[PDB]
């Protein structure tokens, strides 16, 4: 049942990118490398999680 | 879309394209989520890029980025996943399952983003996620 996983990522990168809009989401946690996050940082994981998201809407698309 | 919005879009746009040649390509890309502490794959990356380059010439240009980054179903597909999970059709999931399914499963978020999730969801608080709900919020 491929299904799971990819409904699974679908939930969880629409989630992600929902929270990325708040600036204090304990989503920005998950980035461990980053010893400061500035500004330049969010905006370009703001654009990798839409790009991600997209990925995981076609790959569910085409599990279902 | 906002006059503030698209100066806002070409600036992300920059920081991709470190070519400055207006096109972003699976390698500036891949070198950008490197410096996020990310290692994605070749495919990963291609499949990222697939999904935005809408002339088919294997780049983004800057409309291309644009018209991503401003984008329907969508909202009936994130229902269609949660509903993947609703077995007997409750409408509804555990708070319990659903930071099972989400802990260990696909992506992996971690517990305290499936806390501000639950937090979000679970209007009423009696641990039950009307997911229909969530959706919506989230949309
Ligand atoms: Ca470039
Ligand atoms: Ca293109
Ligand atoms: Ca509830």
């Amino acid at each position: 049942n491929r299904q799971i996983p990819a409904a699974a990522s679908l939930i969880q990168t629409a989630w992600r990118c929902y929270a990325a809009e708040n600036p204090d989401s304990s989503t920005w946690k998950i980035y461990i490398r980053i010893s400061q996050l500035r500004e330049h940082h969010r905006a370009t994981i703001k654009v990798i999680r839409r790009m991600q998201y997209f990925v995981a809407k076609k790959k569910f698309q085409q599990a279902r | 879309l906002t006059e503030e919005q698209i100066a806002e879009f070409k600036e992300a746009f920059s920081l991709f394209d470190k070519d400055g040649d207006g096109t972003i390509t699976t390698k500036e890309l891949g070198t950008v989520m490197r410096s996020l502490g990310q290692n994605p794959t070749e495919a990963e990356l291609q499949d990222m890029i697939n999904e935005v380059d809408a002339d088919g010439n294997g780049t983004i240009d800057f409309p291309e980025f644009l018209t991503m980054m401003a984008r329907t179903d969508s909202e009936e597909e994130i229902r269609e996943a949660f509903r993947v999970f609703d077995k007997d059709g409750n409408g509804y999931i555990s708070a319990a399952e659903l930071r099972h399914v989400m802990t260990n499963l696909g992506e992996k978020l971690t517990d305290e983003e499936v806390d501000e999730m639950i937090r979000e969801a679970d209007i009423d608080g009696d641990g039950q996620v009307n997911y229909e709900g969530f959706v919506q919020m989230m949309t």
